[PDB]
């Protein structure tokens, strides 16, 4: 009698590629045709923030587009004005090994994590006047590599024991579980409006995730290898999602397909991080290569490069105003770009 | 074993009740979209140096 | 020979400009060692700008045409120059011998700040030994004809006093070059048991570029300071020509350091961009 | 939308000394840039290295036990790979997978072993006996 | 205020230094073979940073890549290790780190453990490794066992290199190990710095 589920599985699996084939009317390539070139993106350093003694492993900016947090191995949060390149916060670590580190949309806390398993929440504001641990998040199984606040009392993790969480920061505790991947997530992006969020993982698959009922709505595959860095597009309609098969693709929710392929014969190196511009048609890459690419989102032809670093570039960030750049790198500074 | 079996069909029964809408619609979407707030793009659109905090203040 | 001579000019010139341009435009290059590196190129840079040319003007004139004052000042310059030249090279030397004797307190021992005021130190020495002695007439010797080369503008000269003969060249040359033996033979001691702990090829290639460095510097430079500690107990052995001869060699020193101690993948990398 | 797959096929019953040809098709990615294996589960074990090709065909590595015995071989053009086994011994009796190397255009392949690793085919079964 | 910006920003630029005073002289390294567990040791005034990643998943490619700059990674091995086949799969997982990218220019310092174990079972291992019918050593039988098991490791070893890193093999009594870590670390700096002058 286990055929039963077998011939379900069949039918439902037969009738979704079905749907999908029947939705494929043009490709992104037609409907853009007409449209303009980007042009030749040729940005520049304004700034190098120098100080951390280690790679760097992750940056996040602050909705205020000046103040920026990095973390690298060497244990230290570093929290920067980028207008004048001063240290606002240099802020010890317990646990040397940090992949990820998170700036809350309030300003008042940060948060970081690492191979500690560990989602540590630090406050800034202080009667006493010096930067404390306000929380440990404890309950994962393997390494925290992303984290987002969704406001001063809830952040969302993944972790490599292949689940995400959200948490409840007054209380410690671990309010949704979301299980369905079978890889190592290596990182989530929210959707503006923090209903949604999605998450990319070891198995070459991207799962779209409800905040509230905690469930699975979506999965995407098309990747040939691991997905290392996922980033909203700026109207939550689409994503795109960075590969070790030296690829990038952007895949629509509502079409339920992928859109677009960004790759190119002499790029054979692996996309470590991705982000776009504040209008969604810049798409940016960092590598292995040591270099950023830029591409077209729209036309998938490369735009641009930032050659500015002799190691690994592990991080980017876009300015919620968009007026800046961040990358970090292996090399162990922080550049910003213009 | 057919737990599992059972997962997996309402997985599925998930990722097969969605309303789908049209490439062509996703593109135009996407388009529109990017060709709308290009205005408000500084990497894209370069910035007098004048009002561009990591040049001159 | 006006000829040869600007090609040593060219040579010397362009070569310490790549190398200060590479370790100046390169991220990678900008090491703690290459401040060392620097140093040294920048003394061969001005050996090859101001020191040479005014030497090959008078070996082709022989006669001075630019007064006594600027005698006194290129006579300073040379020497200054090349003391910073040899002390910048045994100080390369003592920088490897802390890296490989104490490999992990080296991290500690050697900061940026040290650095900066070991080179510090180093053209201080060199000050101390060309301009002020040169420049007060410490120097100058009692003798006749000594005088009447010091009483004529087309005279300009180097005939000094033994005392100072001999302090300028100890200090310039001998203890410098007896720290390079002492730290290059450990070097290649430490470098024969690393080699044995690991398998003759590579003892050959250690042996190489260890010869290379020591030979050429002594091979440059040690018959004219040799011949200018003898000009002084005795002074009818080595005539004149000899001696400018291994002057110019010393000065040909300058053009080698470049291939000596930046031939490393970054720098080749950097000249071939550069270029 | 476009998946990893790989699909063995070939396992079945045989006597001991016999011989089977086990192939596996793969779809998704492009054959010719990865290197691939043939791991093994026997009942009651974990899962055994048993065989790698890399890319082109030219370097091929075996587990000593089958060194002799067992052929690799990669039809880049058919996206095909293939394990000829000769003289079977009752110790070959497993369910026997293709597994991918995770990236491509690399020589280091990590986790082809582990329990639950994505690249990998359902299986076959060899059951060597009388 | 941009004075006590300035100000702030000079207090934590002294920390800072005295930050990288401390930690350009201690060593990190990699044991291998709640996330994280540390253990900090010194010798002979060196101090040394030996992290031991239990608490993770078994799926390895992604955090391993964390230790691209320790000073070591220190690989143990059950040598004589329904028994499964452990020496290959040891042997697979060295070369996969020795070949990987972010990892090439690091050394392995390989400890070879259960030597007792091994010395009461050659008395099992020609089923697999059948060239250990063949090789000869560089009782006798464990001697053989022995070295023919670093020979494998040795190989994978000598066969990608090409200068940048080495492996430092031992047969393991906690003090001596230590110092064999200690020597080795010493013998891998000295050997990086020999390089970079050309002399190695
Ligand atoms: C034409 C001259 C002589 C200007 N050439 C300068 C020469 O290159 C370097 O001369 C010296 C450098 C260092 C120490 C020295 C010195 C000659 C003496 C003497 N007693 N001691």
């Amino acid at each position: 009698e286990l055929d039963q589920l077998r011939q379900e599985a069949e039918q439902l699996k037969n009738q979704i590629r079905d749907a999908r084939k029947a939705c494929a009317d043009a490709t992104l390539s037609q409907i853009t045709n007409n449209i303009d070139p980007v042009g030749r993106i040729q940005m520049r350093t304004r700034r190098t923030l120098r100080g951390h003694l280690a790679k760097i492993y992750a940056m996040h900016w602050g909705t205020d587009s000046r103040l920026l947090v990095s973390a690298s191995q060497d244990g230290k949060l570093i929290i920067w004005d980028s207008y004048t390149t001063n240290k606002v916060h240099a802020i010890p670590l317990r646990s040397s090994w940090v992949m990820t580190c998170a700036y809350a949309p309030s300003g008042n806390y940060v948060a970081c994590g690492g191979l500690d398993n560990i989602c540590s929440i630090y406050n800034l504001k202080t009667r006493e006047g010096n930067v404390r641990v306000s929380r440990e998040l404890a309950g994962h199984t393997g390494y925290l590599s992303c984290c987002r606040f969704l406001d001063d009392n809830q952040i969302v993790t993944s972790s490599g024991d292949t689940t995400c969480a959200l948490w409840d920061i007054e209380t410690g505790q671990q309010t949704t579980t979301f299980t369905g991947h079978t890889g190592d997530v290596m990182s989530l992006s929210l959707a503006p409006d923090t209903r949604l969020f999605v998450s990319g993982a070891c198995d070459a698959s991207a799962k779209l995730w409800d905040v509230r009922e905690g469930m699975c709505r979506q999965t995407f595959t098309g990747h040939e290898s691991d997905i290392n860095a996922i980033c909203f597009f700026p109207n939550g309609n689409a994503f795109a999602t960075g590969s070790d098969d030296a690829t990038c693709r952007l895949f629509d929710l509502r079409a339920d397909q992928e859109l677009m392929t960004y790759s190119h014969d002499n790029i054979i190196c692996g996309i470590t991080s991705v982000s776009f511009s504040k209008s969604g048609r810049l798409l940016l890459a960092g590598y292995d290569d040591f270099n950023c690419n830029v591409w077209d989102a729209l036309k998938a032809d490369r735009a641009g490069v930032l050659a500015g670093h002799d190691n690994r570039v592990s991080c980017l960030g876009v300015t919620d105003d968009g007026m800046a750049v961040a990358t970090g790198s292996w090399d162990s500074f922080l550049k910003i770009w213009n | 074993s057919i737990a599992q079996a059972r997962k997996l069909v309402e997985q599925l029964k998930m990722e097969a009740n969605i309303d789908r809408i049209k490439v062509s619609k996703a593109a135009a979407d996407l388009m529109a979209y990017c060709e709308a707030h290009a205005k408000e793009d500084p990497l894209l659109t370069p910035v007098p140096a004048s009002e561009n905090p990591f040049r001159e203040k | 020979m006006s000829l040869l001579m600007a090609l040593v000019v060219l040579l010397i010139v362009a070569g310490n400009v790549l190398v200060i341009a590479a370790i100046g435009s390169t991220q990678r290059l900008q090491t703690l060692t290459n401040l060392f590196i620097t140093s040294l190129a920048c003394a061969d840079l001005v050996v090859g700008l101001l020191v040479v040319p005014f030497g090959a003007t008078l070996v082709v004139r022989g006669t001075w045409l630019w007064g006594s004052f600027l005698c006194e000042l290129w006579t300073s310059l040379d020497v200054l120059c090349v003391t910073a030249s040899i002390e910048t090279l045994c100080v390369i030397a003592i920088d490897r011998y802390l890296a490989i004797t104490s490999p992990f307190r080296y991290q500690s021992l050697m900061t940026r700040a040290r650095a900066k005021v070991i080179i510090c130190t180093v053209w201080a020495i060199s000050a101390l030994v060309s301009f002020l002695p040169i420049m007060m007439h410490w120097w100058r010797d009692e003798d006749p004809q000594a005088l009447k080369c010091y009483q004529d503008p087309g005279c300009c000269d180097f005939v000094t006093n033994r005392a100072y003969a001999i302090a300028s060249s100890i200090i310039s040359f001998y203890i410098p070059l007896l720290i390079m033996i002492f730290v290059y033979l450990r070097v290649y001691r430490e470098a024969k048991e690393q080699i044995r702990k690991i398998d003759r090829f590579r003892e050959h290639k250690a042996l190489k570029t260890l010869g290379i460095i020591m030979g050429v510097f002594t091979l440059c430079w040690l018959p004219f300071f040799l011949v200018n500690i003898v000009n002084v107990f005795n002074r009818d052995l080595v005539p004149d020509w000899l001696f400018v001869f291994f002057n110019w060699l010393g000065y040909a020193n300058s053009a080698f350091n470049p291939i000596i101690y930046c031939r490393s993948p970054d720098f080749r990398k950097a000249f071939k961009r550069l270029l | 939308a476009a998946q990893v797959q790989l699909q063995e096929s070939g396992g079945g019953l045989v006597q001991p000394g016999g011989s089977l040809r086990l192939s596996c098709a793969a779809s998704g990615f492009t054959f010719s840039n990865y290197k691939m294996n043939w791991v093994r589960q026997a009942p009651g074990k974990g899962l055994e290295w048993v065989s790698d090709i890399s890319q082109s065909g030219a370097s091929i590595s075996y587990t000593g036990s089958v060194k002799g015995r067992f052929t690799i071989s990669r039809d880049n053009a058919k996206n095909t790979l293939y394990l000829q086994m000769n003289s079977l011994k009752p110790e070959d009796t497993a369910v026997y997978y293709c597994a991918r190397c995770p990236a491509p255009f690399t020589r280091d392949c990590f986790d082809v072993t582990s329990t639950t690793y994505a690249y990998r085919g359902q299986g076959t079964q060899v059951t060597v006996s009388s | 205020e941009e004075k006590g910006q300035r100000e702030a920003n000079k207090k934590i630029e002294k920390q800072l230094q005295k930050d990288k005073q401390v930690y350009r002289a201690t060593h990190r390294l990699l044991l291998l073979g709640s996330g994280i567990f540390e253990t900090k040791f010194q010798v002979d005034k060196v101090n040394f940073h030996m992290f031991d990643v239990g608490g993770q998943r078994d799926e390895r490619r992604k955090w391993i890549q964390c230790f691209n700059d320790v000073t070591a990674i220190i690989f143990v091995v059950a040598s004589s290790s329904n028994q499964t086949n452990r020496l290959q799969e040891a042997l697979n997982l060295f070369k996969s780190i020795w070949n990987n990218r972010w990892l090439r220019t690091i050394s392995v310092i390989l400890f070879l453990n259960k030597q007792d174990l091994l010395a009461e079972k050659v008395l099992k291992i020609e089923d697999y490794f059948p060239e250990f019918a063949r090789y000869t050593t560089p009782d006798p039988r464990v001697t053989r066992a022995k070295y023919f098991i670093r020979d494998e490791f040795l190989r994978i070893s000598t066969a990608s290199g090409d200068g940048r890193h080495y492996c430092y093999p031992h047969f393991t009594v906690d003090t001596e190990n230590i110092r064999r870590v200690f020597n080795d670390c010493r013998d891998i700096i000295q050997r990086m710095h020999l390089r970079q002058y050309e002399l190695l």
